[PDB]
């Protein structure tokens, strides 16, 4: 049913509410952007260099888990090349972390301070999120409380 | 074995998540089983990035 | 190029094969190169340069100690290279004698004593 | 700390030096514990710090132990292989006449 | 023309005195593998690491020969 397959696609990415024509004019763009590729290197290898990049940033053990699935997915190839290529186009807690201070056997450390200082980051972005969303609450509504008489108002421009 | 092939799809759904893929679990059974045909997956990362390009322009 | 494509070419001109062949070494360059890209010491090429003559020094090599030195002018004269600590740190580390103790001697500097 | 202050204040400093206000805690509380002691007796006065639970704390002290107990387990080594005890000052738990 | 013509000099000497320093250190790296090392050098990369690979992969080399 490729011929099908491709009406259900079109169907999820269609916003729910003409929505009778849309559909058809949509599988328009489908079928008119399918056919520029088709008119003009292993697959595990493009994970590791996007493996690569997340450890550079932080986040270790995040890229030690994106590799343990790609290694019991083998025991389909193609389908993991088709995630690699969108990879960026998506959209923008555990105590048992470091926590000296809990285990059986804890090797000796010393002081870190690179912990310590990852940990007030933590809540650095905290109170700089609920700050941003009132300065986005305040303005959102302060910019149609303050206007010419009618522009915000959907039914004044009736 | 739609027992095997329910796992082997809900593996494959975490490894579209952490690569921030926008594929929902609708849209991934799609692009599996259409992928599972035996279509070329460098096209169909356009007609994707499009879809929802054009969708945008009615928002 | 970036180092994530860059870290593959170096596998296949060690190991003679294609980048579809070898790719669990290449699984084990990106755990040790990640997690590790910050340089941990302070960089300096004075002390790096005064441990390449201790080392040809001590294989009774006394002539090549002092070409060293007219060949690491070279390089600050052209000035091409804006890390030249790096690849000598790097140069002295892969060193083989053609035919003990280091904690008298003098180390780079920790970089932990300061707030990085 | 001090590269800083050409900013942090006093506020800031309390979460800096939480954690070096335990370890200047037990290490100032274990140099009291083992005032007199020396030699072997030394070695297991710091062990007695180990039954604590603590795990930033027994993972701390059983550390100072695998270095206080090197030179005991020096003697011992010594005293087993080659039968040859030497310690002017008076350590090793087997001692002997002249 | 010509200031991308001087650039391409000035590196072609310095590969060359790098390559000098190379052999009398003796490291069994030659032309080609030392200009990688070089350009992972420049991007900023702890040569601890690095040279713990080159001599990883090198040591896995002799088990497959």
């Amino acid at each position: 049913s490729i011929t099908q397959l491709f009406d259900d696609l079109c169907e999820a990415l269609l916003p729910a509410a003409n929505r009778k024509r849309a559909k058809r004019s949509l599988k328009k763009v489908a079928y008119n952007a399918l056919f520029t590729n088709l008119f003009q290197l292993p697959a595990r290898n493009k994970i590791l260099m996007l493996s690569f990049d997340l450890r550079v940033g932080g986040l270790g053990p995040k890229a030690d888990r994106l590799e343990e699935l790609v290694e019991e997915l083998e025991a389909v190839g193609s389908v993991l090349d088709l995630l690699v290529q969108l990879a960026g186009s998506g959209p923008p807690r555990d105590y048992f972390l470091n926590n000296k201070h809990v285990g059986r056997n804890v090797p000796y450390s010393g002081y870190d301070c690179d912990d310590l200082s990852v940990f007030e980051m933590d809540v650095q972005s905290l109170i700089s999120r609920e700050e941003c969303l009132c300065h986005s609450m305040i303005q959102e509504t302060l910019q149609v409380m303050e206007a010419a008489p009618g522009t915000g108002l959907p039914t004044v421009g009736l | 074995n739609l027992n095997a092939v329910r796992e082997t799809m809900d593996v494959l759904l975490e490894i579209s998540r952490i690569l921030n893929t926008g594929l929902d679990m609708e849209t991934l059974s799609i692009c599996v089983r259409l992928c599972e045909q035996g279509i070329n997956p460098e096209a169909l990362s356009s007609v994707i990035k499009e879809l929802r390009k054009a969708t945008e322009a009615l928002k | 190029k970036s180092p994530n494509v860059l870290l593959q070419n170096l596998c296949c001109r060690i190991l003679g094969r294609s980048e579809a062949d070898v790719a669990q070494q290449f699984q084990y360059a990106v755990r040790v190169i990640g997690s590790n890209f910050a340089p941990t010491v302070e960089r300096d090429e004075f002390l790096v340069a005064e441990k390449i003559k201790k080392e040809l020094i001590r294989q009774r090599r006394e002539a090549d100690a002092a070409l060293f030195s007219e060949l690491h002018r070279k390089l600050h004269s052209q000035g091409v290279l804006k890390n030249k600590w790096s690849i000598l740190y790097l140069l002295l580390s892969l060193s083989e004698d053609p035919r003990s103790y280091a904690t008298l001697f003098a180390q780079a500097l920790p970089r932990d004593a300061h707030s990085t | 700390l001090h590269s800083q202050l050409q900013s942090l204040t006093l506020r800031r400093l309390l979460v800096w030096t939480y954690d070096p206000k335990i370890r200047l805690k037990t290490l100032a509380a274990l140099v009291d514990h083992c005032q007199g002691r020396k030699g072997g007796e030394l070695a297991s006065a710091v062990h007695a710090y180990t039954k604590t639970g603590d795990p930033y704390m027994r993972s701390l002290v059983q550390h100072i132990l695998s270095l206080v107990s090197h030179p005991v387990l020096s003697f011992l080594y010594r005293w087993i292989y080659d039968g040859e005890l030497e310690d002017t000052y008076h350590e090793f738990f087997v001692a002997s006449d002249p």
